[PDB]
């Protein structure tokens, strides 16, 4: 499912801006 | 047509009143922008309580003002670190914007000062936590709940854009919830006051508009794209474009394809297709009718824009609050001393702070 794909992305936590 | 005479007259009058409000708001902003406040407190005026957030910028601490007893959020930046990270202009710009704006959903800077080692911005304490935390915990927000927050962002961008400020830093991590359940926008380092185009690659991958990714000159329409990302993420629980690595995210963003959960209403999907529009000549918020294409969209038909502005709408969610100084809606962080060198660091660079 799309939700499972989101979990699999590894990007479920707080996201950094490009400069960080 | 879609509106009868009474509704059309009421909408017309409302839109004219927005113009009148914004003209006054710009006059007020420009006075403060040209004569900024400074050195309005000092460190020993506050007791430091707890660290509420950290980042490359430094930290934010809950503090208590000794004389008044009021709690505040104090952002502490190490001047030498700001220099090393090439953030001088952004840091000065954030403080200058914060002291000049005034809007119910923009955090208020109450004091600022500096010492030998650090810069300090003391802002109202917003106790409800980051939207991010609540969204990940609840999973997703209902469409009415997402709409309540979205309306506040629409009004806030309408205000900022009237001042020629592009915001560029929208995401749930950067939106706080106050004690009444309304949104506070806090971060302004990457905002820029320009009337036309700008070119910097900045922001967070999931929220970048295609024209930023493609290294084009871009304008305030990037904020309306980002609103589409935010509304989608609030209502779905995950953003419209994600992947393991930023490069793959960028490929999806520029593709012109977006897919929706089956529970999204048709009105929501229509709004999102018009905000997440790769073609700038077609993106809502970037057309002749401006913000009105968004405010008058069917998905917002139940939104009373003035009542949101006046904060008279009952919020769908009230964060836990046990009293002033409650920090339970923020994370825990290791507490580090705040050191003040006996020698001034980076005085020239931060003269204007
Ligand atoms: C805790 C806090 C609580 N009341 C007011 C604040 C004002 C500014 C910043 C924060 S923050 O959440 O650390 N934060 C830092 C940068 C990350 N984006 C969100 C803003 C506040």
């Amino acid at each position: 499912t799309t939700y499972a794909d989101f979990i699999a992305s590894g990007r479920t936590g707080r996201r950094n801006a490009i400069h960080d | 047509g879609h509106m009868g005479n009474a509704a059309a007259a009421k909408k017309g009058s409302e839109q004219e009143s927005v113009k009148e409000f914004l003209a006054k708001a710009k006059e007020e902003f420009l006075k403060k922008w040209e004569s900024p406040s400074q050195n309005t407190a000092q460190l020993d005026h506050f007791d430091r309580i707890k660290t509420l957030g950290t980042g490359s910028f430094g930290r934010v601490m809950l503090v208590k003002h000794k004389e008044t007893g009021n709690h505040y959020a104090m952002k502490i930046l190490d001047k030498q670190k700001v220099v090393k990270l090439k953030q001088i202009e952004h840091t000065l710009n954030e403080k200058r914007i914060l002291q000049a704006v005034n809007f119910p959903f923009l955090v208020k800077l109450e004091f600022s000062f500096k010492d030998n080692s650090n810069l300090y911005m003391v802002m109202e304490y917003v106790p409800g936590g980051e939207m991010f935390s609540h969204l990940r915990r609840i999973g997703r927000f209902s469409e009415p709940h997402a709409r309540f927050y979205a309306a506040q962002i629409v009004l806030t961008f309408e205000y900022l854009h009237s001042l020629d400020l592009i915001y560029r830093d929208l995401k749930p991590e950067n939106l706080l919830i106050d004690q009444q359940g309304y949104i506070q926008v806090t971060d302004f380092g990457f905002a820029k006051r320009v009337k036309g185009r700008t070119w910097t690659l900045c922001g967070t991958p999931e929220y970048l508009a295609p024209e930023i990714i493609l290294s084009k000159g871009y304008n305030k329409a990037v904020d309306w794209w980002a609103l589409g990302v935010l509304i989608y993420e609030m209502a779905a629980g995950y953003p419209p474009f994600f992947a393991d690595q930023p490069i793959q995210i960028y490929e999806k963003i520029v593709s012109g394809k977006v897919r929706f959960p089956s529970h999204f209403s048709s009105d929501l999907k229509d709004l999102l297709r018009n905000l997440l529009q790769v073609d700038l000549t077609k993106r809502f918020g970037n057309l002749k009718n401006g913000v009105n294409d968004i405010k008058n969209h069917k998905w917002f038909a139940t939104t009373d824009w003035i009542a949101i502005y006046q904060r008279k709408v009952e919020a769908p969610f009230i964060p836990k609050f046990k009293g002033p100084g409650d920090t339970s809606n923020f994370d825990d962080y290791e507490e580090e001393e705040i050191r003040v060198s006996i020698n001034e660091k980076c005085g020239k660079e931060f003269t204007e702070f």
